[PDB]
């Protein structure tokens, strides 16, 4: 119910009308990586350096098994049954993911007997048949350097340098590593880490596990930039070196009755000088209820907005009576900038303000002209059927409302600074003003 | 298949020098390493050392770094091994074994038919 | 870092569960420690490759176990082709290679 | 018409005085970027990943013309005539761009002329003649990669694996260009995007494109760290899967009467705490007005601070007297850290609380002390020639100004608290007072 | 002395306890970093690219050096003297960073002496023997790229291919390079860099200088990821292109009698709808005194807290009485949204709002109802002990503390709004209404 | 210049074997792969496979996986095709060509003259 | 996917213009189709390698358009040497390749 | 150790022409390249040109693009320089010389003994 | 760039220390300037290979400076070996050679 010719007069001019949607809906699979190549064809000469690097990758993937066992112990069928006095203290969430860890028991147990299996690829990508009708994909870290330069070289080049280069290799992985999955990762049981974090493990990757998972939907572009696929680990060995990882693919579905309103700020002339309307710009309107939307967390795109929680935000009521075309409080601010916008476009209808810019009709060659008492002005083919701004032709339309646009005015509100230093100093004025008053009460 | 061909057995008297053979088919050559292995008398078993097949570099163990030496002859696949000053001492078993290593441990999956050194 | 094995022969009857030791002078992991045999008149064969892990084509009735620097080998019934003298390794790198003294095994 | 003496005694110690200047004046030339490689040389066993990228970079590139082709429809020569009603919503800066890309269009028309050249190169950096004077310069996504690994090493293994490495390679480059070039181009028509965010489609390579085109500006290091160099894509081609991109050389023009003061914080003792002025750091004065600035989006430099726009915003008149002199103005926080400065040099001269740090002259070998009712002292060579702080040995020059520094005082403003939860605690409690003495008012 | 108990019924639970720690004592060892690689082995067809790439660099090195001349001329040894007259203008961080740099003068000048042995380096890690007893290493920025795959391949295609290729990895490491070291470097002289950004001339390669150094502590894992280790440049080479790098290794110290207490926020009914307090989460108490902290800064883990600094702030009056039992003094706000918690366990006790969700006793088959007078309810095995909040079934222990929790309320603050635009909007209609106010008083 | 010859015509009565042979000049043999066209009674066109020039894979239709054969001589750079228990419907003319590819389309940018055999 | 040329025979006289037909049984996208033509006694040659680009050396006189299933090849002024046998064919991959029936042209 | 021999004297009449050989050896010959240096009557050194070891390509200074030529003999290391049509003023000594390079500085660290050439 | 020696012929006497001079058209970056030696019926060797960095196996008693357009070599004491013709030259690349004059020494 939002008053717009009022509005126009402030300088919001309304935009592009926009859905809303929510993932729901997930699906599962399973993949394991491997996070140690396989040297087999290049072993004379290689060194002390795999020694090493089990030593060092040892010690970081212990605590991530140390935390998983906490949830293992304590989970069991009685539909699941958990023992709360062990756990201590835990969220909701938290509980959620441990039901959720629970449920893939079987699906880890059945994968794991293939270790024998698993412990003997030497591709980058190998197919696996875990049963007559379902499969396991495995991916290795480092296999496809090994497989095309260092071999190949190793009878033109001394092996001290080969294994030198071996070990930068694997520096190097272990310094792009230890980013997502060092001692950052605090609770590793949730599953709200996105796949392009967990793709750092293959050197960054994911379109290439994506691609082999094959994916088959058509909102997969913008599934992939909201954030909306996860992931969540099940299992660590420790022995061979491998991970287990649960992919949910979900579903977008749109709120019903509910879409959201953008405004285009324009600065306007009071006094002597420019002022602009500190608002909102984008409004969330769902049923008949108007409240804020912190729109910085998800995807914009032409047509709808694409988020993967609800992002409502309340508003207070003063912001609702001056929506509603409540004008005389709407906060207002100076302008001090040379780079400001000073015209806007909507419907084939032109709103600008023509005391900062020339403004003429191409038409007739005679200028257009702003009086003090107007704050913009409204530009239609009824007056001027084709204006020019500086270095622009431009064909107008017709306007849709009231014929008298330009002979009516309207209030305006106090001003405000909204620098933090000046909340401060303000706070301070108002109160020590208010101190006085109460003195002067007593 | 794999396979490594031994010598046959030697005798010598002290003061000589002695050479034995290490033949091997069936697979890459220079893709695996060989080690040398003494069985002296009681059964004991003891590592001398290895040479790597691609560059021919020798190692030798802290009690044969004297008397001992390591060659190949990478044309036939034959690795060789002398010893000079046969003494009674030496009168031993000699064993040659190839080495396996894939990242996870270590084996020798191999070995030879064995030759007799006797010193008198 | 010497290893010892603690019986030096032993004897055993046909379907009898048996059991040998091998003791280390100092700590060993258990990711270094291998086990061999050696029939008469033929040279050694690996046997199992890690602390627990079988060697290709070991039959499942061995069983090794240990830690720290207490390891054993355990048969859980055996046969008339068991005659054989069988020995505990470590090896953590080219330079440290040791073997064990050895264990007969008779068949009553 | 700053009060620096009196800011002293606040704990306000004048810096450095930067300039300040600003860009204008682009230039343009085009470039021609080639995003698929040639295989020419090694087609027998590729295998099938060409058409599978083929179709996954389609989609890519498909809704990047189909915005484009929204401009060029209703753009044309009549001053250049535009046709509001078909374009229906558009703000100030997407019409200015639209005419930018109006200009381009004889350029790219003589470019394309050259389809079959362009995509018979076979090397990163191609120079073709466009005209007897004017050249036009072609390069290529991954073509170094495979003139020189690929290729060489085709006959040593089996192509089974260089196919796994083919691809491998293309979904990696695929990985990179969806942060730049994906869902989140909305509106490719503005010319904003930086040279640097361009050369993704490169690999990054941005110092190859730009020692290409033959720098001759001795400000190249500020314009490039300061992103005041910005390019525009004018044509894409779907059939050939090439585009053409034209890049903006700035000049900086230095305002006139105008610098950016600075200001040293340290914190001092009123009653028997440490307290610190909660005040603008940087200060921009231009004739004679002062204003803020939002240094943040500036780089700053030793003797000047560049911009690619007007940063400037109000201040209120509270904050405005204080500077002036009105020490009584000014809010204070207390301190309850640790790790806090407490002396500065300026001038040679030194301004230190030595309640809190140990002061002694070492000329004369005694201490110098601090009463009650002073908040921070002047130290020069007229009372102590050499003075030692901890560790350091310094030497004094003259001050300039009253002679009776120390013997005068001066007034203090009220203490705030600048949390962000404090601020909601702040605003509540207010509220209720007022509520309050409204009640007995009725 | 924080009430548990009360603050509980406001939806505040409290969660895990942790330790305060912090950084002192750092030890000392110098690298040099070797900014040009060697190619005497493929010197034939390198072309012009070598001469191009040091007319770069020089440019990029000079003003590294011209600001370090500066604290070199002044200081001297006299426990070391200073000339403030010539220096002007400084900070104490600067001053000390200037101290540290003069105590590295006499190994800087005993590294020196092997101009000529760092000069003929050609392996990416070398071992220098400085003295008798002392070492030195050098890393070469791109030795291994032109030791392993340039070299080999020279003799099987046209070496113009490998001239555009060296020139392309040259132009990558400076583009890579220009980020970290480029105008942004302001201010050398200070020690606050940290390795991770020193390694950018190494190729982003920390790992293996951390490594070959030879770190022997347990806590480097900690010290690594809560930016504890840092760097310094102390000499600029202009004609061998190589610097000389001072590291800092410190010791974490732990704080005694200080604690930090955390705070699990859940939503809660009052009349009909849902609310929220808004209260600090992390909370600093050291002896008796409770403040404020900026936990973003640290590094959160399982038992302690570890911080490069000490990060406390003050805190108001009205939050710590409401911290100590005083709930009529704590703001709320109200819920909109869908997505937000509504139960935790702690200590085996569960609390929950059943107005918003299920809460049934497994073990009597029966279901829990909330009045409209109360906020929570507090569930343990005296009444139920197996509960079911949806699909999980969850075992409880025995509340510590007043039998009658269920049975008594407490009273609640006034409600807040928490946006920009609300705070100026409130700001606003705060002034007028004591301007309003005041002229009623005159 | 490019320049592929194949041999001459043929005669053979059915039950027997037959081969063709075709010779390649003036390129990289290498780097191209050869295909095998059928040219019918009624002008139709059919196509069999081809062969890898780098390791000598062939592959084949699936009207013809039975009773033809590739194989290669990269020392002359020949390439043959042979047919075995020939038949009357055999009777045709039969092409070389050479696979061109870029990355854009796919192409036979040069044929040889074609051999005829008839059965009878 | 078999291909069917509609024109089975065409005669035409010198300076007019004709037009061939290329029907598709299932959908083939632009960049897979091709055309040839043949003289009598001589191997087939590339006329078009695209939907219409023309191939090296092929003179500007023919036009080649089309989509979906239905394709057409255009001749704007014929001469006396244009007297060979026209063929569309399509190849989107090793395995997928198809020949059409072939169109004679005559001479009046 | 590296050594460079060249020819000895020649002398002949205008209009001829002549062929200047040099050896190489102690190094890896295509490493480096090689240049030549004349010094004419009056103790003036002027440069030729340089010669790539790895291609064969040479290039010529401005004053000598016309009757100088380059050749090269990869198998016994030798570098061959020739002149075409012999005039009074060719009468000079000629040098090969090597370069070194190593991302610093050029130089010119080994060079021949020279050789004398006479036009009558 | 054509460089000019001033010092056409010196003679000096042993211990007695001299110095010569090496002029340039234009300016020359101190990294491209070179010294050379050569005795009577000798091939030229390198004597310093910068403006001050003394090549291989030369004595310490040589001496090389200079800045722009001017430099200048200095002995600190001569011998009698110390009679050879030294020459100034620069490179700065593949085409740009250029060789001095050229001084003589001589020793009363
Ligand atoms: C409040 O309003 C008065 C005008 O009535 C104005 O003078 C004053 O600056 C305002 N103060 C704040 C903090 O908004
Ligand atoms: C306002 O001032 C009073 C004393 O005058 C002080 O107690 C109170 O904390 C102050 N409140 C705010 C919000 O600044």
């Amino acid at each position: 119910i939002l008053h717009y010719e009022k509005l126009s007069k402030i300088g919001l001019v309304k935009g592009v009308t926009r859905k809303y949607k929510i993932k729901s809906n997930p699906l599962t699979k399973d993949i394991v990586i491997k996070m140690i190549p396989n040297v087999s064809n290049m072993s004379q000469c290689t060194g002390s350096v795999m020694e090493n690097y089990k030593t060092r990758l040892n010690g970081i993937l212990t605590p991530i098994k140390g935390a998983l066992e906490i949830y293992k112990n304590n989970t069991h069928d009685c539909g699941v049954c958990m023992a709360g006095v062990a756990i201590g203290i835990a969220t909701a969430a938290q509980i959620t993911a441990g039901v959720a860890l629970y449920e893939a028991m079987k699906n880890a147990d059945n994968i794991n007997k293939l270790k024998s299996s698993i412990e003997s690829t030497n591709e980058a990508v190998v197919k696996l048949q875990e049963t007559a009708e379902k499969t396991v994909y495995v991916f290795t870290a480092l296999q496809d350097y090994i497989n095309t330069n260092l071999v190949p070289t190793i009878d033109k080049i001394p092996c001290k340098q080969t294994e030198l280069s071996l070990d930068l290799a694997l520096s190097k992985y272990l310094s792009d590593l230890l980013f997502v999955f060092g001692p950052n990762l605090q609770d590793p049981v949730s599953n709200s880490m996105t796949i392009q974090a967990i793709s750092q493990a293959f050197g960054g990757n994911y379109e290439t596990l994506l691609r082999t998972l094959g994916y088959a939907t058509e909102d997969f572009d913008d599934l992939l930039e909201s954030d909306s696929i996860t992931g969540q680990i099940i299992y660590v060995d420790l022995s061979s070196y491998y991970i287990i990882v649960r992919v949910y693919f979900p579903i977008l579905t749109e709120i019903q009755q509910a879409y959201i309103q953008e405004l285009l700020p324009v600065s306007f002339n009071n006094d002597n000088s420019e002022w602009i309307s500190i608002v909102p710009n984008f409004i969330l309107v769902r049923n008949t209820l108007i409240s804020n939307i912190e729109i910085g967390f998800c995807l914009i795109t032409k047509r709808s907005v694409i988020c993967n929680q609800d992002y409502a935000t309340p508003m207070t009521n003063n912001m609702r009576e001056c929506l509603t075309g409540s004008t005389e409080k709407c906060p207002r601010e100076l302008v001090v900038s040379s780079h400001v916008p000073r015209f806007a476009l909507s419907n084939g209808v032109l709103f600008a303000n023509c005391i900062s810019v020339t403004c003429q009709c191409q038409t007739t060659g005679r200028a257009i002209s702003q009086s003090g008492e107007q704050t913009l002005l409204m530009i239609d083919n009824t007056t001027c059927p084709t204006a020019v701004l500086g270095n622009v032709i431009i064909s107008l339309g017709k306007y849709l409302g009231s014929v008298n646009y330009n002979s009516e005015g309207i209030a305006i509100g106090p001003p405000v600074f909204t620098d933090k230093v000046d909340i401060s100093s303000q706070i301070s004025s108002m109160n020590q003003s208010l101190q006085q008053s109460k003195d002067y009460i007593k | 298949q794999i396979q490594l061909v031994q010598s046959g057995p030697e005798l010598k008297k002290p003061g000589e020098t002695v050479k034995i053979s290490c033949k091997a088919s069936g697979y890459t050559f220079r893709n695996y390493g060989v080690n040398w292995v003494k069985q002296g008398p009681g059964k004991d078993l003891k590592w001398m050392g290895w040479i790597n097949t691609l560059n021919g570099e020798p190692t030798y163990a802290d009690d044969f770094k004297r008397r001992f030496a390591f060659s190949l002859e990478t044309s036939a696949t034959t690795a060789f091994l002398q010893i000079n000053n046969l003494k009674n001492e030496d009168t031993a078993t000699y064993f040659c074994a190839r080495t396996f290593y894939d990242g996870y441990y270590y084996a020798m999956d191999y070995w030879g038919q064995g030759t007799s050194v006797t010193v008198s | 870092n010497v290893l010892t094995q603690s019986p030096t022969i032993m004897a055993a009857s046909l379907g009898q569960k048996v059991t040998m030791t091998c003791s280390a002078n100092s700590s060993v992991s258990s990711s270094y420690l291998h086990w061999y045999h050696q029939k008469s008149g033929a040279s050694p064969k690996p046997l199992i490759h890690r602390t627990s892990n079988l060697a290709s084509g070991v039959p499942a009735r061995f069983i090794g176990s240990g830690s720290g620097t207490s390891f054993s080998l355990t048969i859980s019934s055996v046969e008339a082709e068991d005659d054989a003298t069988y020995y505990c390794q470590q090896w953590s790198g080219y330079p440290f290679i040791t073997f064990g003294s050895g264990t007969k095994l008779e068949i009553k």
